[PDB]
């Protein structure tokens, strides 16, 4: 019996969408498309949303070294490793899974949400988004305790 | 007891007529059937059992 | 994405991963500043690893509340009222200050 | 026998209390105040958090013209665009050149956020007073927590406690107060349905679990980038967002009298502003008569060691004739200088050791041990 | 075009009000007070139902000494009895004749009714006033919910309203008022910890959910009866029982103005007092100019009959002289005269017929039908 086996994914697809930044200024219709960057985390994690499918292969199978992208008219697998995060600089990712990253970035006004294809193409989408999370607390430090 | 509903009918969400592995029988009619319970309090019992896929030529 | 056109207001919904929730967030003290006293009067030599908030009011009826964001050695001169000076430097506990 | 006695409104100052019942031993009671709690009732006017604008797919019409309804939602925008030619990856979405029209549609609701990050908007009115006191009766250390409305009556091991009116109705908390996790601040909030653009109250909920919010956000729906399928809009930035960096120190910070403010009840903690009127109806048993305790003669006092500070700086050596052995209570008579002990034990022609606290370089006071009264002459230092 | 008026603070009197937009033709206004809400914003400090008297089996310790022990449990009382000899049915219970104890304790708690019959003791403060209006607006009736504050703005077709500020600031509420079921009573509770035995609040409970309550019942154990096994005690009856029977009317019977009191949530429903300023911002389109209205001349009133009295006990005929077809207000310019009419449709040489109140017996009176006067002579009979 595989009863516990439910998997939203079997319905869902990633998909191609508009944005604005694909690279050097110029749009395009993006694997990686920003939706919504979330921040109402006073930690400072920020919840974003992409077009793509993180944890998840084409056959709708669980694995966290996969990613999912709509590649043409059929969606296509991708390595998790060769996905990344950026503002004015490296963001640490600190959870993936489906259209959603949880990451962890440094002071910045752009957001930037990439991955590396099948055939070693780099894909990434770039939005405006002023990035300066509030000190919690009295102290602005650095490394966490 | 939570009732869902199916064009003229009403049935207990965790328990849709198309199971097992409705998406993989019809996948345009499960999403359509969902569609329709979107308002429902039932909506994610229903989910999850027509989501599921535990099939009749299969040991566990 | 475009809607598409054949169905009209038709929709599911998913349940989503990493949901916001309240937690417990652990901050860093800042070391004690050296003090000194004089009439009326605490000296505090402050000496921050990090930009440290130190904030300051009266006791009394006209509490005067003060702050300023210390990022590096400073000394700060503050007059303690009859009524009492309290002072926070950082994620410290309030410090107390009265006349003898 | 009813003691009454007054004591300033300040938390961790131990006040020494001479009872003085005709025919019975005197008694020393030490009082302090814990704390003295200002909670106000509370009127939840409505909250606020972060905005979301529900943006659905926009409807494309191809080779034809959509049509706006009006939708009973909160900021609701509606617009259709003419003359759109859209593109998608493989080519344009329409099969028109001319005639395709985009509609787009937008509504603000409360974010996935308002349950966690929120400020609650407050009508605070009337205040009731309470009051923690630990009273050291009988050797023992008693709490005594009452309402200090001068009316409420708390009985502990047989003694009536009826605590104020306090001497001052002040109160941190104005008519209108808003609340942020464990922080209160003194706001003029504006009223449901009066919330402005970019500013506290953009969105308002009555309560958290409401379905229906008032939303004025300043959404306007823009015309579509060219062959670009998105829904491009101008709207101010949320409110909640803004006040939240904008303020400023909350009351345990600001409030005067150095007011400690807490949450999960809001309340002032420890507010020292004013006095304290304390009435104690101490019972029958609790005292001794005259006789079967010492009687006290030849008194004398002498201070070889001071200094007047906040703490005992100073000690009396006071030397007595007893009738009797026994315990005898020690008091202050005079209200700039307090003892640390309040009984000690007596025996014929011996001589007793007290501490006390005095702020006066000249200080000049008597100490009545049991019955009897000793003049102490002391020259304090800095 | 803002058109403001003052109205007398009464629910349930339609009221005419004449806008006088200049180059544009009169347009009369009906307005009732549907209702005039106070909702006071409350703080619950505690709850108060019957008490229960909490007494277990009483241990009976034969041919031992029972002992009793401090429970933390509101009004404990414990007691152990000496020499006593109980029985039951078939004999002594105890094998020695000497030195048996029963030890007889008891608590006080809340009764299992607390949750059905209960009174809640609440501070009420600074209340919200609300108003609901009926307008008559373009020939259709149209109802306006704003805040009496002079600040909360509702639009109702294209027509922005503004209510208030209230004239009187009064309420039948106190600073602190007790609610049981659909009843509101005006009381100075006693605080939580200060109930009196017999009285309201000899048991407080701060919410109804709350494990440890407040007692003070002047409960007293008493000695068991010669060889019975029982509990007998002494205690003051049930404060809440006896506060229902000794309330006395409330509010919705006492409050002046006529207040109606309604509880979920406690409001004063149609308190007249004072008066209610009006503000109503017209829109442009509603309006029509006196060119484009019709002209009105050779105008004659009869009145042939007329009674004066608090209703519209006069009847007047009024023929004229039109332009043109069209709508035309219709108004009375003496004060001391209104008529029920707001609005009536003109066609050339024909007559109106409109009804009038009046509590004069020789009524003179001017009636604007559109742009022109006419003068109107009644006779009115008691």
């Amino acid at each position: 019996s595989t009863k516990d086996n439910f998997n939203v994914y079997k319905a869902t697809r990633p998909y191609l969408a508009h944005c604005p930044d694909c690279g050097e200024g110029h749009s395009c219709h993006s694997p990686v498309a920003l939706e919504r960057i979330r921040n109402e985390a006073t930690d400072g994690t920020l919840k974003i949303q992409v077009s793509l499918q993180i944890g998840i292969k084409t056959d709708d199978s669980h694995d966290w070294t996969k990613l999912r992208y709509m590649d043409n008219h059929m969606p296509a697998d991708a390595e998790r490793a060769g996905l990344f995060v950026r503002t004015s600089a490296p963001c640490t990712i600190t959870g993936t899974m489906g259209h959603f990253i949880l990451a962890r970035c440094p002071k910045g006004e752009t957001l930037t949400v990439g991955f590396t294809d099948s055939r070693k193409i780099s894909h990434s989408c770039t939005h405006p988004f002023h990035h300066d999370p509030p000190v919690i607390g009295r102290e602005k430090f650095h490394s966490r305790p | 007891p939570v009732m869902c509903l199916l064009a003229n009918t009403t049935f207990p969400c965790s328990q849709p007529p198309c199971t097992p592995c409705c998406y993989e029988k019809e996948p345009e009619e499960t999403l359509r059937m969902l569609e329709d319970n979107v308002m429902r309090p039932g909506y994610y019992q229903l989910l999850q059992a027509s989501l599921t896929c535990s099939p009749h030529r299969q040991r566990e | 994405v475009p809607r598409n056109a054949e169905l009209g207001d038709r929709k599911g919904k998913i349940h989503i991963p990493f949901p916001l929730a309240n937690v417990t967030c652990r901050v860093p003290k800042a070391r004690n500043p050296t003090v000194t006293y004089g009439k009326n009067q605490v000296i505090m030599l402050l000496y921050p690893d990090h930009p440290t908030l130190l904030s300051y009011r009266n006791m009394g009826e006209e509490p005067n509340y003060q702050e300023e964001w210390v990022m590096h050695k400073k000394e700060v001169v503050l007059t303690v009222p009859t009524e009492g000076l309290e002072v926070t430097w950082g994620n410290n506990e309030p410090y107390k200050y009265w006349p003898q | 026998y009813e003691h009454v006695t007054v004591i300033p409104n300040t938390v961790g100052v131990p006040y020494k209390t001479l009872v003085n019942r005709p025919g019975y031993s005197p008694m020393v009671l030490e009082m302090e105040l814990l704390s003295v709690t200002l909670e106000p009732t509370l009127s939840l006017d409505y909250i606020t958090c972060e905005y979301k604008t529900v943006i659905p797919s926009p409807y494309v019409k191809c080779c034809g013209t959509a049509e706006c309804k009006d939708k009973n939602l909160p900021d609701y925008s509606c617009k259709v665009f003419t003359g759109v030619y859209p593109f998608m990856w493989g080519g344009a979405y329409c099969f028109c050149d001319a005639e395709n029209t985009q509609l787009s549609e937008a509504h603000v609701e409360k974010s996935e956020s308002c349950k966690t990050e929120f400020a609650s908007a407050y009508r605070a009115h009337t205040a009731s007073a309470s009051a923690k006191l630990r009273v050291l009766y009988q050797g023992n250390n008693i709490t005594v927590t009452a309402y200090a409305n001068g009316d409420h009556a708390v009985t502990v091991k047989d003694a009536k406690f009826i605590v104020g009116p306090m001497s001052s109705a002040w109160t941190p908390f104005d008519n209108k107060i808003v609340v942020y996790k464990g922080d209160v601040y003194n706001m003029d909030y504006p009223p449901f349905g009066a919330g402005r653009p970019g500013q506290f109250g953009d969105i308002q909920s009555r309560t958290p679990e409401s379905k229906d919010v008032y939303a004025n956000t300043q959404l306007v729906l823009q015309r579509p980038a060219a062959g670009t399928v998105h829904v491009p809009y101008s709207q101010a930035p949320s409110g909640f967002k803004y006040w939240l960096k904008e303020r400023g120190a909350s009351l345990q910070h600001t409030a005067p009298f150095g007011c400690q403010i807490a949450t999960n009840p809001v309340r002032a903690v420890n507010c020292a502003v004013g006095n304290m009127p304390i009435s104690i109806d101490i019972p029958e048993a609790a005292f001794t008569r005259v006789v079967d305790a010492p009687s006290l003669t030849d008194m004398s006092c002498e201070v070889p060691a001071c200094t007047h500070s906040s703490d005992f700086g100073g000690v009396a050596i006071i030397k007595y004739a007893a009738s009797k052995k026994g315990k005898c209570a020690v008091h202050s008579m005079t209200n700039a200088v307090t003892i640390r002990e309040a009984e000690i034990e007596v025996e014929g022609n011996s001589q007793l050791q007290i501490s006390f606290s005095t702020a006066l370089a000249s200080a000049e006071f008597r100490v009545q041990v049991c019955s009897t009264q000793v003049h102490c002459a002391a020259e304090c230092h800095p």
